[PDB]
RNA sequence: GGAACUUUACCAGAUCCGGACAGGAUGAGGAUUGACAGAUUGAGUGUUCUUUCUCGAUUCCCUGAAUGGUGGUGCAUGGCCGCUUAUGGUCGGUGGAGUGAUUUGUUUGGUUGAUUCCGUCAACGGACGAGAUCCAAGCUGCCCAGUAGAAUUCAGAAUUGCCCAUAGGAUAGCGCAUUCGGUCGAAUUCUUCUCUGCGGGAUUCCUUUGUAAUUGCACAAGGUGAAAUUUUGGGCAACAGCAGGUCUGUGAUGCUCCUCAAUGUUCUGGGCGACACGCGCACUACAAUGUCAGUGAGAACAAGAAAAACGACGUCGAACCUACUUGAUCAAAAGAGUGGGGAAACCCCGGAAUCACAUAGACCCACUUGGGACCGAGGAUUGCAAUUAUUGGUCGCGCAACGAGGAAUGUCUCGUAGGCGCAGCUCAUCAAACUGUGCCGAUUACGUCCCU
């Protein structure tokens, strides 16, 4: 049915799609490393906070 | 099996950045200015640093444990695992988070920004500050944006001192207009035990002892 | 001779996690158990290196963020509830400390 | 290119589809219900699906004799 | 997938938030909200929660707070009343967030 | 921003309301929800239809409203970033000068990368930037190792002196001959190598028949030394601006547009890749200072698995990376089995490629064993899906240019240029990209204001 078909792509869950931003869930750009799951522009606001600083 | 020390560190600066950002959207009335924890075997020990310390509080720690339960169901914890506590800020004028806070609620307020600004930088001043500096901008006169900076007293911008020497904080004010952005920096002054200062003289500060 | 325990100290600040491992050294000490030595593993550095701009314009410029994790390591050969006495005590914030029997 | 996310307003080839809504059938327990003088009789049998409310009447359309739950079609 | 809320889920859900004072769901389409109510465990579709939230604050029954994807739901004065008409509880109940505390949330 | 679907904003179509709430009409034997089968359809899609079940007061129904939007407007904005601008610049207070805009301070001169200093002085005191601070590298002290290593002593083993090659040169050995990370030995002792939280160490410190000085600030050679000038390389970085970029990062945002056959949201398919052509930036080459086929010695920075899910009976156990074995009684790529690693612990004594070889190896100046573009056939692998080749591997194709490149033009001064690989990052699968890392390692100048 029509709920069936509903997300179903989706819900497979591969790929770019099935990924977001922990923090604004933009699926652009996304920091996998460390699974921190985090978009770039996000990061760089909340990077002090996370505990990264500014070295060299 | 158990996480690796990087990805262990990595979650608890996470799991700190959403606490924060949380509080900071929670508690904007309040002045909040921080918060800590302390992870032992017994419990988590949120520490929670305001200004309007009853306000955060509620009546019977109403607004604590409701808070306690926001921060128990998004994290699971378990009974018994979770316990929040409210500390005030010593000095409120040296904090730049409740300033900004503070200067926010007084533009919502439809006052005048130079008077605001002027009225922000006079208490950090007083409260003790070696300087201040205030920035508002954004559609203020009309349909042509523009920024105004008031400043008074010392400031240091260059090197990585300035990190440990100035407190930051930023904040938007949503107007009828359009987005305002109000930032406020703080020289803090010197202090003995640091819980308003650095506890260390500036980068290129050199005394010369007194003979005895 | 007894049973050996492994204390794992690890923390993102240099300053908690060295006082930590002094205080613990000085309870071990006062306790007069045979501690064979604090060990400073190698500091792993987190390196993280983004675009500055958030919209991809002018000079290609960058931030490389740095977390550096300090890790240090005592063994000691005392009872269970001995080196349970030894680390019963008020640590810093962000500081961590694990208990590993040596087999 | 062309306009920016623009309402082009196409013509339809295919008159618009209605939209389906429950077909209504007055006293439904009277036709299921089978009273002769009084023992009640169930015209439709009950459900062969224990999980899927065991006894519940299943449909008694011509030549498929479904339910509505479990969908167990006889025929 | 469907925001076609049974019945029994609305009051699971009610029963939960009424225990405890506040709720928090992950904004995500397509997951599953898990509760308590007094010892079990129930699960109701995330989807399903956001609309019986949003009929709320429409009504204004609760206050809504949101941040890194998650939903802060808290009942105020008039929820709580609504609460407990709705549910038909006894006189003078409270969530937990308003029985008597006796525990000191100072420094 | 390395797009097969998703991303995705585009195109051709079909779904859902994820239009809350408020007021009306409706509604208990029914406001509605969801569907068997046949047919409608791209859809063994209740999408809609025929037929009936099922659901149940959750919802339709229509009016306002609301909601969402990678819809517009970056010439309405916030935030951030880029640029002006890698240079030494910037601003009050009080006092002097001017009717005033304004000026002095902030300068003749010398010196410094430096508005850096000396000195002078209608200015005197201040503030920022520069410097300092911070991170990394080179030397070094304490500490320290059963997650790093080393040296002896007993055992256990191996070579063992007469041997000079196919033609066999050059190159240290002249009380006790060497070797054995599987010998998965046993005792001792230790910190030379390694790990690192704080320290030390370099500053014009020392010396000139020096430059200058008749004062100073300094400069140049040499000395000392691991390091001799901002020690080296980075990070940070004032004040004024730009209608620079971003509404395609955000639950950042005014105004405005669409809003139930929607510019919301899903699903299917296609496109973002499509080629007479022009341009930026890369990769591979044009070969003998080479290409093949062997053999040897040998880095560094780094990454590695999962839950309020599921299986097992509040704890593991499978997602990730690897070693060994097998496949193997016969290609590669595979496919399997076992073991280890939460990462100084396994990978790992990290056998990287440049490189080296007296390898007595093949080729011998030719579009040739240079160069591998284009294309054909088999097979395997990732994925829900490989056609418009996903990507490896095999045999063909090499008769595709290309033999060093016109006018022009980019970057660069020491472990640098150039070459050479490796790791991370995008990542189910795919680096000619980027971010870092080490290896081999020069030519030239250390000058000028001609060009910009
Ligand atoms: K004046
Ligand atoms: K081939
Ligand atoms: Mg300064
Ligand atoms: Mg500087
Ligand atoms: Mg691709
Ligand atoms: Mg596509
Ligand atoms: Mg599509
Ligand atoms: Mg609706
Ligand atoms: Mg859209
Ligand atoms: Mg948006
Ligand atoms: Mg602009
Ligand atoms: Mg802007
Ligand atoms: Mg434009
Ligand atoms: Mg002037
Ligand atoms: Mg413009
Ligand atoms: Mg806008
Ligand atoms: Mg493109
Ligand atoms: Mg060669
Ligand atoms: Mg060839
Ligand atoms: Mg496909
Ligand atoms: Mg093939
Ligand atoms: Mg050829
Ligand atoms: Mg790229
Ligand atoms: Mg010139
Ligand atoms: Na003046
Ligand atoms: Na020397
Ligand atoms: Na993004
Ligand atoms: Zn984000």
């Amino acid at each position: 049915g029509h709920l069936d078909q509903w997300r179903s792509r989706q819900k497979i869950g591969m790929g770019k799609g099935a990924r977001c931003c922990v923090i604004c869930s933009n699926q652009k750009a996304l920091i996998r490393k460390y699974e921190l799951n985090v978009c770039r522009q996000c990061f760089r606001e909340n990077a002090e906070h996370i505990g990264f600083t500014k070295l060299r | 099996g158990p996480l690796s020390k990087k990805r262990m560190i990595i979650r608890d600066g996470v799991f700190y950045a959403e606490l924060f950002e949380f509080l900071k959207r929670e508690l904007a009335e309040e002045g909040f200015s921080g918060v800590s924890y302390h992870v032992t075997t017994l419990r988590t020990e949120i520490v929670i640093k305001a200004t309007k310390t009853r306000e955060v509080l509620g009546v019977n720690g109403r607004r604590i444990r409701e808070l306690t339960a926001c921060i128990q169901q998004r994290f699971n914890y378990k009974e018994g695992k979770l316990q929040l506590y409210v500390e005030r800020v010593e000095v409120r004028g040296l904090s730049a988070m409740a300033q900004v806070e503070s200067l926010r609620f007084k533009l919502l307020s439809n006052l005048q920004v130079r008077r605001a600004a002027m009225g922000i930088i006079r208490y950090v001043m007083e409260s003790g500050a070696k300087g201040c500096e205030v920035t508002v901008g954004g559609k203020i006169k009309g349909q042509r944006a523009k920024s105004m900076t008031f400043r008074d007293g010392y400031m240091i911008k260059s090197g990585t001192a300035h990190k440990s020497f100035v407190d930051s904080a930023c904040r938007h004010c949503y107007m009828r207009a359009g987005c305002i952005g109000v930032k406020v920096k703080i020289m803090l002054p010197g202090d003995s035990t640091g819980r308003n200062g650095p506890s260390e003289p500036l980068p290129d500060v050199i005394t010369v002892i007194e003979p005895k | 001779e007894g049973q050996t325990v492994r204390l794992t100290i690890t923390s993102r600040n240099a300053k908690a996690v060295e006082s930590v491992t002094s205080q613990l050294l000085t309870r071990a000490r006062d306790e007069k158990v045979t501690i064979h030595g604090p060990v400073r593993l190698p500091t792993r550095t987190l390196k993280i290196t983004t675009r500055k701009t958030p919209c991809g314009n002018g000079t290609n410029t960058w931030d490389t963020f740095e977390l550096k994790i300090y890790k240090r390591i005592i063994d000691l050969h005392a009872p269970t509830e001995q080196v349970k006495k030894i680390t019963s005590f008020t640590m810093e914030s962000g500081v961590d400390v694990s208990i590993t029997i040596l087999d | 290119g062309g306009k920016g996310k623009k309402k082009k307003k196409r013509i339809f080839t295919k008159p618009k589809k209605p939209t389906h809504r429950h077909k209504l059938e007055k006293m439904r327990a009277l036709k299921y219900f089978k009273v002769t003088e009084y023992k009640v009789e169930r015209t439709r049998q009950d459900c062969p699906h224990p999980q899927c409310g065991a006894g519940v009447y299943m449909a008694q359309h011509k030549d498929r004799q479904y339910c509505g739950k479990c969908h167990l079609t006889y025929k | 997938m469907s925001t076609y809320v049974p019945k029994p889920s609305r009051d699971n859900v009610y029963r939960f938030f009424f225990t405890e004072g506040v709720i928090a769901c992950k904004k995500d389409r397509m997951g599953t909200w898990t509760g308590t109510l007094g010892g079990n465990t129930f699960t109701v579709p995330c989807i399903q929660v956001m609309q019986l939230m949003r009929s709320l604050k429409s009504r204004n029954l609760i206050k809504e707070q949101y941040a890194w994807r998650h939903y802060y739901w808290t009942l105020n004065d008039e929820g709580i009343a609504y609460m407990r008409s709705y549910l038909h509880l006894a006189p003078s109940a409270m969530p937990n967030t308003q029985k008597p505390s006796s525990v000191n949330f100072e420094k």
